[PDB]
């Protein structure tokens, strides 16, 4: 104390004089600054940063929301977290992670069913309460032995109680947009939300915990997404909010989930009917809800697009994918689209589909089945989901990839010269192709193609390698030029907002696709004279119109929900109470918390 | 001039560099070329002279002492006892740092360079008399279990995998992971810590097969492959002080789940 004080009291009082005469005498500021500088000079800035923090007066503790973000976005348990918490608190004295109870109390403020909200007019058939959490998905389905045996499990939210929370977590992110777009913050116009709906079975979720094989089980998740929030200020509308990366796995929120085969039609309808009830109810009403102080009014638009091919083929009520009728958007038989190549439109809506099923069931013309089926263009069931039609992206690209992979395997045998080989030359061709590719481009052998493989194989390098394997020469043009046409075509739908990103390939798509068409019809007509596959009709005839109809083609895809599948399994065996009736409550709740935005706003701290 | 805190990065640097230079050269010729240490001392005095012992005490803690932040060993301990991955730990660390300003957890490389002190083959040791048929180096970590088994198409076909520590290096690491416990023991037993009597260790060894540890990959069946793990346990350390042996360390929970240390493991059958 006095020891060091008198050890250099000379220089102490001297620097006091100097700080008074020049720096005025803010001894605190100058002394601290010179110590931080003398410490930084020698590159030990850890102490510099922590000391600046402790002098600035920032508590080391964390708001419960942050530690919750950590626990949910790092897949910790509810006891491992306790381990970490108690060890940190014991080591460094002051607690840095909040306890568990204070984590749950801040968990509740984000799960759905916590805020007041009122509809105008009140939704018919929808309850008025505002405190509904995780509702049993079965919807009070009477299950007694005298009735139909039903055994699946299902959990869900309501639909309004989920939209409310999805909006009130992004309150700040919509207000910031309102500011950035030069708008008076205190505005309560009729906001309009755009919500993309999706669904896709993700079977083979079980585990042979008993080491006994041959026991499968499937599951289904019905989930939605907010994609654009728009207000009509003055004369026109403005994009108060838009989604950065729509078809990813962190911005698609689950709404219900169940353990039932995606084709078990009866159970599927029995569980998914209430959702469509609520969805049709809240399509002609307004939701009043305070949004950062003053109240605001919301209205919605629901586009159902994230449906693969099999679902949209089944629930919308068409004959299965092996039909003579191919396009879910127009009514043409493969043996007709293969001839009239690209001049179609979209003429298969949902209400048309429904009245067509009606004219099927009633059969007013007293005509036989074989021509009635043709009259009703292949509708044979009652559709129960209003879904907009549009090409998927992920599965379309994978299909095209496997498609021209098979054409490569075909061109090995050069069957155009000698046709009609048997199914052993074919296996030999496949083996030769796979070995040559593994030797040249090191493309591993795989049976079920993955998007990574699909991107790996659509390259000029690999087509040149196979072109150097194959004997003849005309095949060189007839394959390399086809492949470069395909690559010139792909981005206008692979993109996420190609309305302006690649606004040249779009305007050239007409030529870029009709040349593909003509050459497939001329130099390859030895395969495409009759049967043409479906996706090679979709990409050919519809996308240059679906773009102008909707906008993106990538953003309206199911890549997001699909990517989520993995997460399921993880949560299932790191967060579950082992009751087959809470094993879905917990999974749904954790998936909800994960897919929030008010949480990821913390995990993106280091950037900003 | 406005305030050294309101200015930009080196704004204050140029503003006060005059006084900085004069008194820093005076002080480095005073105490032989050192400014940061005496500068923090005078900072301590000139600040806590305004009745603010709090920040001075926490500063004395954080500098040349523990307190805030975590020793790399601690963060390693929690990372391995909570079965966290690597990228997960990175996420937690970076977001904690970005939020609370300070740096509580340590980075990754500063964790590898701090786990390299607990695996075998880091310490120096000397056998005497030397060990027949045993190498003498002290840099033997993981080594292949097959021990250089000729595996070509002309000899007995082998298709197993095995990894192991050398016995001596693993054993010396077991000893240098309980130095503190044996010291506390001989202290409590009223001995002298400056003692290097010939301690006698008593070890326990075990080997039990753990068959059926495969799992289905992708979406399909699995194959019944077994596995074997050879492991030991330090169990009782003693020393013969004076005329009789005195017990210096015993295991609290002998057959516990976390005091049998692995030594070798293989994907074979028993
Ligand atoms: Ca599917
Ligand atoms: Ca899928
Ligand atoms: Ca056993
Ligand atoms: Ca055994
Ligand atoms: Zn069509």
């Amino acid at each position: 104390r006095r020891a060091q004080k008198h050890r250099l009291r000379e220089l102490k009082i001297q620097v006091k004089e100097f700080a008074d005469k020049e720096e005025g005498g803010d001894v605190k500021a100058v002394c601290l600054t010179l110590f931080l500088l003398a410490l930084r000079a020698r590159n030990e800035h850890r102490q510099a940063d922590e000391l600046e923090a402790i002098m600035q007066g920032r508590g080391s503790g964390l708001q419960p929301a942050v530690c919750l973000a950590i626990r949910v976005n790092t897949f910790l348990s509810c006891s491992q977290y306790h381990k970490m918490y108690r060890t940190v608190k014991a080591i460094t004295g002051r607690q840095i992670f909040q306890p568990l109870h204070a984590l749950r109390n801040a968990e509740k403020v984000l799960l759905p069913g916590y805020h007041p909200f009122e509809w105008q007019p009140p939704l018919k058939n929808v309850s008025s309460r505002t405190d509904v959490g995780i509702i049993d998905g079965l919807s009070g389905l009477a299950s007694s032995v005298d009735e139909y045996p039903v055994d699946t499990i299902a959990k869900r939210f309501r639909y309004d109680s989920a939209l409310v929370s999805a909006l009130m977590d992004m309150e700040e992110d919509i207000l910031e947009g309102m500011r950035s777009q030069d708008l008076d913050d205190y505005l309560n116009g009729p906001f309009t939300v755009v919500v993309k709906e999706s669904c896709d079975g993700m079977g083979d979720v079980s585990e042979k915990h008993g080491s006994g094989p041959a026991v499968p089980e499937k599951a289904v998740r019905f989930s939605f997404t907010v994609m654009r929030i728009t207000i009509e200020h003055g004369s026109q509308n403005v994009k108060v909010f838009e989604e950065p990366k729509p078809n990813s796995e962190l911005c698609c929120k689950p709404l219900c989930l169940m353990l039932a085969d995606e084709s078990d039609h009866e159970t599927l309808t029995a569980i998914l009917s209430p959702l469509i009830a609520e969805r049709e109810a809240m399509k002609s009403s307004e939701l009043t809800l305070e949004m950062g102080g003053i109240p605001r009014t919301f209205k919605f638009i629901f586009r159902g697009t994230g449906y693969d091919e099999k679902l949209v083929r089944e629930v919308e009520g068409l004959e299965a994918s092996g039909s003579v009728y191919i396009c879910t958007l127009c009514d043409t038989t493969r043996l007709e689209a293969s001839q009239n190549l690209v001049f179609h439109s979209i003429t298969r809506s949902h209400a048309e589909n429904l009245q067509r099923y009606e004219v099927w069931r009633s059969n007013p013309y007293h005509e036989s089945v074989e021509e009635l089926r043709d009259r009703v263009k292949g509708v044979s069931a009652k559709p129960f989901i209003e879904t907009v039609p549009s090409i998927d992206a992920l599965h379309c690209d994978i299909g095209n990839a496997a498609e021209f992979y098979k054409i490569f395997q075909l061109e090995i045998g050069e069957v155009y010269k000698h046709p009609n080989a048997s199914k052993e030359e074919r296996k030999r061709w496949q083996a030769t192709l796979d070995k040559h590719l593994r030797k040249r481009m090191n493309l591993k052998p795989i049976m079920r193609m993955n998007g990574n493989f699909a991107r790996k194989l659509m390259t000029q390098e690999t087509v040149d390698a196979v072109c150097e394997l194959i004997p003849s020469e005309e095949r060189h043009e007839a394959l390399r030029e086809l492949m470069d046409l395909y690559l010139k075509m792909k981005p206008v739908w692979r993109s996420s907002c190609p309305a302006k990103e690649c606004p040249e390939s779009l305007c050239q798509y007409s030529f870029n696709s009709q040349r593909f068409a003509e050459l497939l019809s001329t130099k390859f007509k030895y395969r495409y004279e009759g049967k043409i596959t479906n996706y090679f009709h979709k990409t050919l005839a519809h996308v240059p119109e679906i773009i102008e109809r909707d906008g993106s083609i990538g953003a309206w895809a199911s890549e997001g929900n699909q990517s989520g599948n993995k997460l399921f399994r993880r949560f299932r065996k790191m967060n579950a109470r082992q009751s087959k009736c809470y094993e879905m409550e917990d999974v749904l709740k954790h998936h909800w918390l994960y897919t929030s935005k008010y949480l990821q706003k913390f995990m993106n701290a280091h950037n900003a | 001039r406005q305030h050294l805190l309101s200015l930009t990065r080196r704004a204050q640097k140029h503003r006060l560099r005059e006084l900085k230079i004069q008194v820093k050269e005076f002080a480095d010729k005073e105490e032989g070329g050192d400014v940061k240490a005496v500068c923090l001392t005078l900072f301590l005095l000139a600040l806590r002279a305004r009745n603010e012992h709090r920040q001075a005490d926490e500063l004395e803690a954080i500098m040349q002492g523990r307190g805030s932040g975590l020793q790399p060993a601690v963060c390693l301990a929690i990372r391995v006892n909570t079965f966290l991955s690597c990228s997960q730990y990175h996420k937690m660390y970076r977001t904690v740092k970005a939020i609370t300003g300070r740096q509580i957890f340590q980075p990754l490389h500063a964790l590898r360079n701090a786990e390299k002190v607990l695996l075998p083959g880091y310490h120096p040791f000397e056998w005497q008399p030397p060990l027949k048929n045993v190498s003498s180096r002290t840099d033997v970590g993981i080594i292949d279990g097959l021990s250089g088994l000729a595996s070509s198409v002309d000899e007995y076909p082998v298709d197993t995998i095995a990894k192991r520590f050398r016995y001596d290096s693993a054993l010396v690491s077991a000893l240098m992971d309980m130095e503190e416990d044996i010291l506390e023991g001989m202290r409590s037993q009223d001995l002298d810590d400056y003692l290097n009597g010939p301690f006698t260790v008593v070890v326990k060894e075990s080997c039990d097969g753990m068959g059926d540890v495969s799992e289905k990959h992708g979406s399909g069946p699995a194959v019944p492959e077994k596995a074997v793990r050879f492991s030991f346990t330090v169990m009782r350390i003693t020393i013969e002080h004076g005329s009789q042996n005195v017990k210096v360390f015993e295991e609290p929970k002998p057959n516990s789940e976390l005091c049998c240390k692995p030594l070798c493991l293989m994907l074979a059958d028993e």
